[PDB]
DNA sequence: AGATTTTATGTTTAGATCTTTTATGCTTGCTTTT
């Protein structure tokens, strides 16, 4: 069947797209001409230069700075004369850590194979001094921190305490561009490292608050591209994968679409979008959560489901899909308990709202439930024990939390609204009447 | 700096109204931003409003006990108000600061 | 007569997910029973069917310390039937030296708990499921040391944990019994000046 | 074999090379003058006479000159808030004492130097002052004794020395051995060390020294102050040269909205950089007030009225809904669980649904990741505290005009 | 994706909606993984054993480096990058060693291959919740080691508890939740029920009676038997393990008239009811010294008393705190034979302590000052026993 | 010219320290039942 396998490329295609797509940046105009001039200029002109992305979550500003550097690395002068030092925040815990990755990304004399020997502060003596040796003449470096903030947390500041300073003195040509998630970044600094700073800012906030500019992304993220943009972007790819996520990104030559695929599969997603209900849930999305990857992470779930049975993304595929992502899932955790522990979620409900929310016991609820179980008849049957066994059952859920003494007098928090044990009582499965009535009084 | 002299003036203004000079950077920054809306001039954030506090520190008219966020940093004034109008040496912006009860 | 129950136990689960555990529900006098743990490692080593760590509540302050001690148990045990640091007897060198070893021929893996009522609860509770984690891959069995009764067991052991607990209940014999058996076979017998 | 390399590092017997470029660098004379002004303009350009210090110079010029004209030795304290031309000012006497000393106008000496945040440790400082006196690297306990061997033992004919000694602060400590040894070292009369010590705080000795520390530290200080209105001004046209590329309102404006912040010159340096860079992109020849303006805007930025405008609906209502219970309960610290109860009063007076609070844990998780709110760990539901990070006043301008 | 979905439904009733999802999700491993899941749901819900089956079937059907792990096992995270890259990259030996997060994202980006032969990695994290106690380096690393390593790569995180309960104070990546919703009844009687050949092959090796039972221990006995069992025991649990272990002595106890000639649901429901009372317990009287018996019971009445009563009662909220001069007061009070203060008394509550039958509420580090402060531990009716064998009368102290 | 303790050194983790802040407890000062 060749109509079975356009669709398992098309789905593999799209899953492709939506995960490894490292270097292709929609929108930020002004910004990626800032990063990408300010690069160029340190590049070629031997500027010491500093930059500080910034912005929400999910926001592309790693994608901003693969896009830069895969536009810059084949020029055959930047890739040339600029040596790049990525450091992560998350990785290199200590200075000492970033230290040996940057002594190791430099190839430094000292580095031999990976394994840098010396001191930490051999190993900044050295590199201070490498640094100091060179000039206009020497390759300029590019370092890229992601995760900022987290060097801001290290001691005296002082591996940034160096790098911003041969970005202010007459060395090698560095420029340091922190990357990171907090608008307030700049005030963690110390105030050396403050003045160190030039203090250019990029704002990397998503274009995409009108919710048009939303549908249009989802439209241009679900449809197939034309084979003659498949050829630019492969030929784009290859060039720097010539010369790092190049060994694993998208690669888009190796499928190609007919053209009445292609026209099928746009029309199928222009109609689905034109629909009302595809527009409600995207709505509720947009709603929700406006960064882009919610929206790639909602996709990735609707492209998952496309068996070769039912090739079509639809409008209730959609709705489903945001049904899924909409529910709470405490109240799904409620559901499943049985019916001795949501007595005792009942008991507990009865004593916060009686007490205003009061911490209670297991004493407490033990006693609340036991008068409604000598006149339940249906739980007269159950031991102490059970019960207790019970409440542990209730504790590890996290459904009941400890104030922060014996377990069975521990004080102790509930950790639901009202609200959430109310739909819980109408959501649970061959629920016995008698906790039916008991839950209302 | 004016900043700096708004800021001193505004932390003057808050210690002598209130009986508790438990003092936060963003308690101040707050009262300092109304005092700044009222001069009809431009008001630092809060990201350049705690390096200017810190420049302060360095004269010693200040003291900063650190706390596990910035804006929960408590300033602590080191010299009298005697010394710090003095020390300002613009007699005609502390008046105006210092009779300005109603920007708390 | 205890003893010959719980080797069969032992033997029982190496003919052979949950972890087979055997209470002892033995007496209040609890420094007279390290013999009666002896006796029964020095069972299962002659018979060759397992090998026995013991697990001290003093050697056992932390999660750490207890899986420490427990695998240089483990391997110093095995070495003295027929010396790694302590810092790097890590569980998985506990797999690793098993697969080594006796993969080709199974020994069970016996980790006396003589001083139950004395450990920690996280730190024991943490060690269940660890041990709980590594069976079908490992074979451990979980003698323990009740002093009191079983009422202290299922107190200490929550729903989660006794999920993963399939224990056996062993009773020793009583110490005023003991004393009366002492009495009347010794300190009255007739051959004794 | 490694071990080879390392002894030869240590020793000092192989300079640490940095990689060339495989390119030239390109030519002077290709530069546009906009692109000189940008190079001037940069802050590692320091000058050869530095504008609006020259009353320190003297200060400074004339107790070095007479230190070590007297072979005595002795120390001094210089300081002043960032930015204020305090370690450019004391390498520029330093280099004028060497251009003399080179024509033997003055007796010779030695110049050391080091830096209190180039090192991990205060002590790492005796590894470092060794190092520029005979090169080899040794442990610290080996250089100290060493250093004590140099200092406190006579030794015709010893030669001046001035130790600079940047960024005092870090080298301190609670035992504050280091800082007593530097500073001990001068007293003895063997040695002809003339310290000099770099620092921030006016108040230091006195604040975080000890008492025979500050005692041996001196009465003899300097206070660099901040740049004023116009000394800024005169900074920047001194850097700029005779060329017309900046004009002089535009100039006046950075100096004016940088000397009423914080006096720094780095400041106003890389304002006028960036408001080149901005007049460059307009293909414009000079530098309009209104390229200053927008380079002023930027650099000094306040992007979170933008961040509250550009929140998803949902998180406008939270923000709006964490003001309304700061005002309700007057105490600026507010559990979720009132928050949530005005976050649902709110929603039903907008007439939007909310999200059950599962995912309102991760609205109130994104807004403190992105540092509008400052929140707990996401695993005390309901009871984590939230406090607000932005004003309130800001909310309500960013959600109403 | 089809035929480890078509291996694992017959191990797995009444999960083919979750074994589906997972099969879109990581099944192919040409398909580009999703950067993380969660799935979730309480005990007994079958998470484990379902992420072991699959990653089994995933590593024999196909090129993916399967790595399970447990994460209570991992006090420090030495020991979960060392486990992870022993499982990920394989046939190391001895000589692998990690030192941080940082040589483990380099050594596994080491492991990047061609993409003509799709290779795939997965990890499965059991225990989930003891990630946000550690270094909190960690679960931030471990939602985006796809991105990280350029790798493809998921990695699955198991645990009791929501999502929701994850998030830290820097954020969190995405991330693909997935429940497993508990069973109703009716899929909890087929889930029991699936078993039924072998409880028979199980009788049947166990010479009328083996007549007798093979023409009467057909698949509608097992159901019916089933439902009488649930009727009674879905009550206090829905935990499928505990349903087996308990329906199989329950099986072994209701066979005995089929085997010796409804009809039968009383003479169950006899002891059907009484393993209803032994539920949790998973079983297949403290004796004492004389004095350290009247200790107990006069910690008891310390801790049950009051501090304001001893005086009324033996001049002649929770348990109280009581420092130890008023425990030897009230032993004294209610002894009536006034033995001496010796080692072996004081011996006694020290021993009491240590066996968890009092406790140390405060005090600990100056116990022979008299700051410390004990609390007594049990119950009343262990004291009713205590007082029946002793012949001491607690009640009238109370 | 190569293997072995030997020693000197650097790192890391557990413990001492500084500081705030919060609390039970030690004492006080009335306070009030028998
Ligand atoms: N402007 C954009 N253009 C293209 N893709 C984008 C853009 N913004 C976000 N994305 C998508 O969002 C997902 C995550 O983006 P990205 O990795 O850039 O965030 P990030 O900058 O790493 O965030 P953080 O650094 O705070 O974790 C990616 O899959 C990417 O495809
Ligand atoms: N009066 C001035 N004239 C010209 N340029 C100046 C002047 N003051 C400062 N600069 C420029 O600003 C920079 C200030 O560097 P300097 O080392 O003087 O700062 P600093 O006061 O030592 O800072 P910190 O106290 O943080 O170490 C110099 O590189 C110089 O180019
Ligand atoms: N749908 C099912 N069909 C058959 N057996 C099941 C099913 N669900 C669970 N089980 C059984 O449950 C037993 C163990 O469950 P498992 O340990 O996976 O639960 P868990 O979620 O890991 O528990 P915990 O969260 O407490 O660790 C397995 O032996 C398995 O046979
Ligand atoms: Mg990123
Ligand atoms: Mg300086
Ligand atoms: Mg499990």
């Amino acid at each position: 069947p060749e109509a079975d396998r356009e669709l398992v490329s098309i789905r593999r295609f799209l899953k492709e797209r939506l995960q490894r797509d490292y270097t292709t940046l929609r929108g930020y105009a002004k910004e990626r001409s800032n990063v990408r001039l300010l690069l160029q200029r340190t590049a070629e002109m031997g500027e010491s230069n500093s930059l500080l992305l910034l912005g929400p979550r999910g926001s592309g500003k790693t994608t901003l700075i693969n896009s830069v550097l895969a536009d810059l690395l084949p020029n055959k002068s930047f890739g040339e004369n600029t040596l790049i030092v990525h450091l992560d925040g998350n990785l290199h815990t200590d200075d000492r850590v970033a230290l040996k990755s940057i002594t190791v990304q430099m190839q430094l004399e000292n580095a031999a194979d990976g394994k840098v020997f010396g001191s930490f502060a051999e190993n900044l003596a050295f590199l201070l001094q490498c640094l100091k040796a060179g000039g206009k003449h020497s390759k300029s470096v590019i370092f890229i921190l992601e995760e900022f903030d987290l060097f801001c947390a290290h001691h005296n500041q002082t591996l940034l305490y160096n790098l911003f300073d041969v970005s202010q003195s007459a060395q090698a040509p560095i420029c340091v561009l922190g990357v990171t998630c907090r608008l307030d970044v700049i005030e963690l600094l110390e105030k050396r490292v403050k003045s160190r700073f030039s203090h250019r800012q990029v704002f990397l906030f998503p274009s995409l608050r009108r919710f048009e500019d939303y549908v249009d992304l989802c439209r241009d993220l679900l449809s197939l591209p034309t084979g003659n943009s498949l050829l630019l972007a492969a030929e784009k790819i290859y060039n720097l994968q010539n010369i790092y996520f190049s060994r694993n990104h998208f690669d888009p030559g190796e499928y190609g679409f007919s053209p009445r695929l292609r026209d099928a599969w746009n029309k199928q997603i222009c109609k689905v979008l034109a629909t009302q209900q595809a527009r409600s849930t995207l709505q509720a999305l947009h709603d929700f959560d406006i960064s882009e990857a919610y929206l790639k992470n909602f996709l990735f779930r609707l492209v998952a489901h496309l068996r070769p049975q039912s090739p079509h993304i639809t409008a209730e595929k959609m709705a489903a899909v945001g049904s899924q992502f909409e529910g709470d899932d405490k109240i799904e955790l409620l559901c499943g308990l049985s019916v001795l522990e949501l007595c005792l979620i009942i008991a507990i409900k009865h004593h916060s709202q009686i007490y205003d929310r009061d911490s209670f016991n297991f004493e407490i609820i033990y006693a609340r439930f036991s008068k409604f179980a000598k006149v339940s008849t249906t739980m007269q049957a159950v031991e102490r024990s059970i019960v207790l066994k019970a409440f542990e059952h209730l504790r590890i859920a996290e459904l009941i939390m400890p104030l922060t003494v014996q377990k069975e007098f521990e004080m102790h928090k509930l950790a639901l609204t009202y609200s959430q044990i109310h739909h819980c009582m109408q959501r649970y499965q061959a629920l016995p009447t008698e906790v039916a009535q008991w839950a209302q009084s | 700096p004016l900043q700096q002299k708004l800021m001193l003036c505004t932390l003057v203004l808050m210690l002598r109204n209130e009986r508790n000079k438990d003092i936060s950077m963003g308690r101040l920054h707050e009262v300092y931003r109304r005092v700044c809306a009222k001069r009809n001039i431009l008001a630092l954030d809060q990201a350049e409003f705690t390096g200017t506090v810190d420049l302060v520190e360095t004269r010693g008219i200040l003291r900063i006990m650190r706390k596990k966020e910035p804006r929960l940093h408590k300033v602590l004034l080191q010299w009298d108000e005697e010394e710090v109008h003095a020390a300002l040496s613009d007699k005609q912006l502390i008046a105006s600061i210092l009779s300005d009860t109603a920007c708390l | 007569r205890t003893l010959e129950q719980l080797v069969d136990f032992v033997v029982g689960q190496a003919e052979r997910e949950v972890l087979p555990t055997a209470a002892l529900l033995t007496g209040i006098n609890q420094p007279d029973h390290l013999s009666q743990f002896t006796a029964l490692t020095q069972r299962l080593h002659a018979q060759r069917a397992a090998m026995v760590c013991v697990l001290q509540s003093r050697d056992c302050a932390t999660l750490k310390a207890a899986v420490e001690t427990l695998v240089f148990g483990l391997v110093e045990d095995n070495a003295e039937v027929e010396r790694l640091r302590r810092s790097q007897c890590t569980m998985k060198q506990l797999k690793s030296w098993y697969t080594n070893n006796f993969d080709s021929e199974r020994r069970q893996l016996v980790v006396i708990l003589p001083d139950f009522e004395c450990f920690n609860a996280s730190v024991l509770q943490d060690l269940i499921l660890i041990l709980s984690a590594h069976c079908g891959s490992l074979p451990f069995v979980l003698v323990l040391g009740v002093a009191t009764a079983m009422t202290a067991v299922h107190g200490t052991l929550p729903y989660h944990v006794s999920s993963k607990i399939r224990l056996r209940v062993f009773q020793t014999q009583a110490a005023p019994t003991g004393l009366n058996e002492v009495l009347d076979k010794v300190l009255l017998s007739p051959k004794y000046a | 074999t490694p071990s080879q390399k390392m002894k030869k590092i240590r020793a000092g017997e192989l300079s640490p090379s940095m990689q060339q470029r495989t390119d030239l660098p390109a030519k002077d004379s290709s530069k546009s003058e906009l692109q000189l002004a940008r190079e001037q303009l940069h802050v590692s350009v320091v000058p050869k006479s530095l504008p609006c210090r020259e009353r320190e110079f003297e200060n400074i010029y004339a107790f070095l000159e007479g230190k070590i004209q007297d072979q005595c030795g002795g120390c001094m304290y210089v300081s002043g808030v960032p930015g204020t031309g305090k370690t450019a000012t004391v390498t520029g006497v330093i280099r004028t004492l060497q251009r003399m000393a080179k024509q033997n106008e003055l007796p010779a000496f030695e110049y050391l130097e080091i830096n209190g945040m180039r090192l991990t440790e205060p002590r790492q400082a005796y590894v470092q002052i060794y190092k520029q006196l005979t090169g080899k690297t040794v442990s610290w306990e080996q250089a100290h004794a060493l250093l004590e061997k140099r200092f406190t033992t006579p030794a015709p004919r010893r030669v001046t020395t001035v130790l600079l000694v940047d960024e005092l602060d870090i080298l301190c400590n609670r035992r504050q051995d280091v800082v007593y040894n530097l500073l001990d070292w001068p007293t003895k009369s063997a040695a002809k060390l003339v310290v000099v010590t770099i620092a921030n705080t006016m108040d230091l000795p006195e604040r975080l020294l000890m008492g025979k520390v500050t005692s041996r530290l001196g009465l003899t200080r300097l206070t660099f102050q901040p740049y004023s209105h116009k000394q800024l001004q005169e900074i920047v046209t001194a850097r700029l040269g005779g060329s017309e590329t900046f004009k002089g309102e535009a100039v006046q404006l950075v100096a004016r909205k940088v000397a009423a912040v914080s006096g720094d010159a780095r400041r106003a340096l890389d304002i006028c950089r960036r408001a080149t860079e901005i007049a460059d992109t307009a293909a414009v020849k000079c530098v309009t007030m209104l390229h200053v303006q927008q380079a002023l805007a930027e650099m000094i930025a306040s992007a979170k009225v933008q961040a509250i405008r550009n929140c998803s609906r949902m998180e406008q209502i939270f923000l709006q809904a964490i003001a309304a219970e700061v005002t309700r309960t007057g105490v600026e610290e507010t559990t979720f669980m009132g928050v949530y109860q005005q976050v649902e009063t709110i929603a039903a007076f907008m007439g939007v649904t909310f999200p059950p609070p599962g995912r309102a844990l991760r609205l109130c998780s994104k807004l403190g990741a992105e540092r509008l709110i400052i929140s707990e760990h996401s695993r005390n539901d309901l009871f984590q505290k939230i406090l607000l990070n932005v004003s309130a006043d800001d909310i309500h301008y960013a959600l109403r005009v | 994706m089809e035929a480890i979905c078509s291996s694992l439904e017959p191990l797995f009733p009444c999960r083919e909606a979750a074994i589906e999802t997972l099969g879109e999700l990581i099944g192919d491993s040409s398909e580009t993984y999703p950067s993380a899941i969660y799935l979730f749901g309480h005990s007994g819900t079958g998470k484990t054993a379902l992420t072991r089956a699959f990653l089994k079937e995933c590593g024999k059907r196909q090129n993916v480096r399967t790595a399970h792990l447990n994460a209570i096992e991992c006090y420090t995270t030495k020991i979960m990058l060392e486990i992870l890259l022993d499982s990920l990259a394989p046939d190391q030996g001895d000589a692998l060693k990690v030192d941080n997060m940082l040589d483990f994202v380099e050594q596994l980006r080491r492991q990047a291959a061609t993409r003509v032969e799709d290779q795939g990695f997965l990890i499965a994290v059991d225990n989930a919740e003891r990630l946000r106690d550690m270094d909190a380096n960690v679960l931030p690393v471990l939602l985006r080691l796809q991105e990280l390593t350029n790798l493809n790569l998921c990695v699955i995180l198991l645990s009791q508890l929501p999502f929701e309960k994850f998030y830290n104070k820097t954020g969190l990546s995405e991330i693909v939740c997935l429940h497993l919703a508990q069973y109703n009844k009716a899929e909890t009687q087929r889930i029991l029920g699936s078993d039924f050949q072998q409880v028979r092959n199980q009788l049947l090796e166990q010479k009328k009676r083996l007549e007798i039972c093979q023409e009467a221990v057909t698949e509608d006995f097992y159901n019916n038997y089933l439902n009488l069992f649930l009727s009674v025991f879905y009550k206090a649990c829905r935990d499928v393990p505990e349903l087996q272990l308990t329906a199989r002595k329950c099986l072994s106890t209701y066979l005995e008239p089929v085997l010796d000639g409804s009809r039968l649901w009383r003479h169950i429901a006899g002891p059907l009811r009484s393993a209803l009372t032994q539920i949790y317990m998973r079983i297949e009287s403290l004796e004492l010294p004389y004095y350290a018996k009247f200790l107990l019971i006069a910690a008891f009445l310390a801790s049950h008393n009051a501090a304001k009563q001893d005086k009324r009662l033996f001049v002649k909220l929770g348990p109280k705190s009581f420092s130890i001069d008023r425990l030897l007061a009230i032993f004294y009070a209610i002894l009536e034979e006034k033995v001496g203060l010796t080692c072996n008394l004081l011996s006694q509550i020290s021993t009491l302590v240590h066996l968890n039958l009092l406790s140390f509420v405060s005090g600990e580090q100056n116990i022979m000052e008299g700051s410390a402060r004990l609390q007594c531990t049990i119950g009343l009716e262990f004291v009713l026993q205590i007082g029946k064998v002793v012949g001491f009368n607690v009640r009238q102290y109370l």
